[PDB]
């Protein structure tokens, strides 16, 4: 009921009405005005509201970017009642350079509107600054040729600075705080199942924003999923913001977090100082792998591929393969090898094979050129990672470890030969879909001779035989199937001695 | 009364820089700092809280109209 400020914002709106159109010198209000259809969206009813506008465009644009081309425009208002185009306000109106979708618009609506929603979540928890992303809607000129889409944004005059992009850029140079906490708060709020970077715009003015989202359907062809995030967390220096809102750092390996930390001093020189209001941190989830671990065990259900956090990490591992994070120098095989280990632990199915791959001396797929040092220890946590990979689904992991408990290759000296389970694995492997036959010979050889623990069976030998001819027809192999009918006559002439 | 109503909308329009209709907290230290206002941070969180009836860290215009046509 009591205002004290009401003359502070008096006197504002006097410095204003005596302040100069930054756009006088460019004249737009000479500019015979067109017609357009504004679309306008609503981010939390998603709803979509159009009206009729008129608006006044330059001619030619004032920059270009690498998408878009934009616009100076001046447009009336719809909610003063009868505005003249002396007083209009200015605006960016953003044209795709090259032709897309008509639903690309949208999508970018979508997008922007989403950020100001995060935007505003972030604000909800105190922070020393608080942020905002720009509205953007719609225009369609419907009397222009095509009925032309245009991206309309209020002008804000000022430093535009790019703080970060969607692909670990980071600007140093004078750094703040508030973009890159907005950004890690922004991932871990929502439970990993987004990320709002690609931050710029004039001081916490944002626009233009970029999401990476766990899917990476959605949010156009910026959206490089959870590779964006990837690429954020290996620049990412957590700062003071991050950690009075209680959000973990992210599991860098020691070259990438001592070359995050070189900028620690930096990170303290900055004007940026926290209140002490600030809040921690739709359910969110922490970046540390040991509170991750934590919170997948709680899950319970006994999981694979139960973690955005592992596939981040996975990520980065592809990443340090393909030469994203090295210069025109050899790529860290260490960090790589430290977030697949990561990656693994975290129920990333791929990470665990090609784990199990690589501390078994074996051949691997991701990160082949990588051979990890031979040990005993190694040798145990290869069939260890073999095992649980077969026990997940693998039909590769399975068949190895049938073939370390049929022959010992592979085998951890810890374990023993056991033709019991290298049966239910061979059977496991053969439920699933080298060929069926050999498996099956193989099956039908253990059981017509017996050892390491299963008895001689020569009816289920002469069975499996039968099902290995089957299975050599059915593949163009004749004489195979008669060798395999004679060995199970053979196997079955044990019963009648 | 009437251009009273209007110089208020306009009133509006000054500080809610991207036109979505609500009043932020960085629209506010935006335009502050543009127009040569000086104030701190401080005072500027401080004033969208106190036009801030419902709580939702923003001012509607709603709310701007309660501030503006006051005691
Ligand atoms: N509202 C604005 N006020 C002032 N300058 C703006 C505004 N919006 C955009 N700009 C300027 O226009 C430039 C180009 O537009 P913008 O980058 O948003 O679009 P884009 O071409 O889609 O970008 P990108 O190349 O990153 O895909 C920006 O780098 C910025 O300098
Ligand atoms: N996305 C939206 N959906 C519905 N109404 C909106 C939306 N954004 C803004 N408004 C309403 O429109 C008013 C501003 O209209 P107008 O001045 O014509 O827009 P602009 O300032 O973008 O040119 C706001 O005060 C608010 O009432
Ligand atoms: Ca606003
Ligand atoms: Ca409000
Ligand atoms: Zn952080």
């Amino acid at each position: 009921n009591s205002f004290h400020f009401k003359e502070a914002w008096k006197h504002a709106i006097q410095k204003a009405k005596h302040m100069p159109d930054p756009w006088a010198e460019f004249h737009l209000e000479d500019i015979a005005t067109e017609r357009a259809t504004r679309h306008r969206y609503n981010a939390v009813t998603g709803e979509w509201l159009d009206d009729e506008v008129l608006i006044k465009m330059a001619s030619q644009p004032f920059g270009r970017g690498a998408m878009r081309e934009c616009f100076r425009t001046k447009k009336l208002s719809n909610f003063l009642h009868a505005q003249q185009w002396k007083g209009a306000s200015n605006y960016v109106a953003k044209r795709y350079i090259e032709p897309v979708d008509r639903d690309v618009y949208f999508e970018d609506v979508r997008l922007q509107m989403e950020a100001k929603l995060w935007g505003e979540e972030y604000n909800r928890h105190k922070p020393p600054k608080q942020v905002d992303i720009m509205q953007m809607c719609i225009i369609e000129l419907k009397d222009r040729p095509g009925k032309p889409l245009f991206h309309l944004e209020h002008y804000i005059e000022g430093k535009y600075i790019k703080y970060n992009s969607n692909s670990g850029f980071v600007r140093d140079d004078n750094i703040r705080l508030t973009p890159q906490a907005f950004s890690h708060f922004t991932f871990e709020r929502s439970g990993h199942q987004l990320i709002v970077v690609d931050i710029q715009g004039v001081g916490d003015l944002y626009t233009d924003p970029q999401i990476h989202t766990e899917t990476g359907t959605d949010f156009g062809d910026g959206n490089l999923g959870v590779r964006g995030m990837a690429l954020f967390f290996y620049s990412h220096a957590c700062n003071r913001i991050c950690e009075s809102m209680g959000l973990a750092p992210f599991d860098l390996s020691p070259r990438e977090r001592d070359a995050v930390n070189q900028n620690t001093k930096l990170l303290q020189s900055a004007k940026t100082i926290l209140r002490g209001t600030e809040e921690k941190c739709h359910l969110p989830r922490a970046s540390a792998v040991a509170l991750e671990v934590q919170r997948l065990n709680a899950l319970d259900l006994e999981k694979i591929g139960k973690s955005i956090l592992g596939k981040v990490h996975l990520a980065m591992v592809r990443y340090h393969e393909g030469g994203r994070f090295c210069e025109k120098e050899e790529w860290d095989q260490e960090s790589a090898v430290f977030h697949l280990e990561h990656a693994a632990n975290l129920g990333e199915l791929e990470a665990i094979v090609g784990l199990g791959l690589m501390y078994s001396q074996l051949p691997h797929h991701i990160l082949a050129d990588v051979s990890l040092k031979e040990t005993e220890e190694n040798k145990t946590k290869g069939f260890d990672y073999l095992l649980k990979a077969a026990e997940a689904g693998d039909r590769q992991s399975m068949i190895l470890v049938a073939r370390a408990f049929d022959s010992g290759q592979n085998l951890s000296p810890d374990r023993c030969q056991d033709w019991l389970e290298a049966l239910h694995w061979y059977n496991t492997a053969l439920e699933m879909t080298e060929p069926r036959y050999m498996m099956l010979a193989r099956e039908a050889e253990m059981l017509f001779t017996g050892g390491y623990g299963l008895e001689k069976d020569p009816q289920r030998s002469g069975d499996l035989y039968t099902q290995a001819a089957e299975a050599a027809m059915e593949a163009m192999k004749g004489r195979l199937a008669n060798q395999y009918y004679q060995k199970a006559e053979e196997a079955w002439a044990q019963m009648e001695e | 009364d009437t251009d009273s109503e209007e110089e208020i909308r306009e009133a509006f329009r000054v500080f809610d820089k991207d036109g979505n209709g609500y009043i932020s907290a960085a629209e506010l230290r935006h335009v502050m700092t543009n127009l040569g206002e000086k104030l701190t941070d401080e005072e500027v969180d401080e004033m969208i809280r106190e036009a801030d009836i419902d709580g939702d860290g923003q001012v509607n215009y709603e709310e701007f109209v309660q501030m503006m046509t006051a005691k």
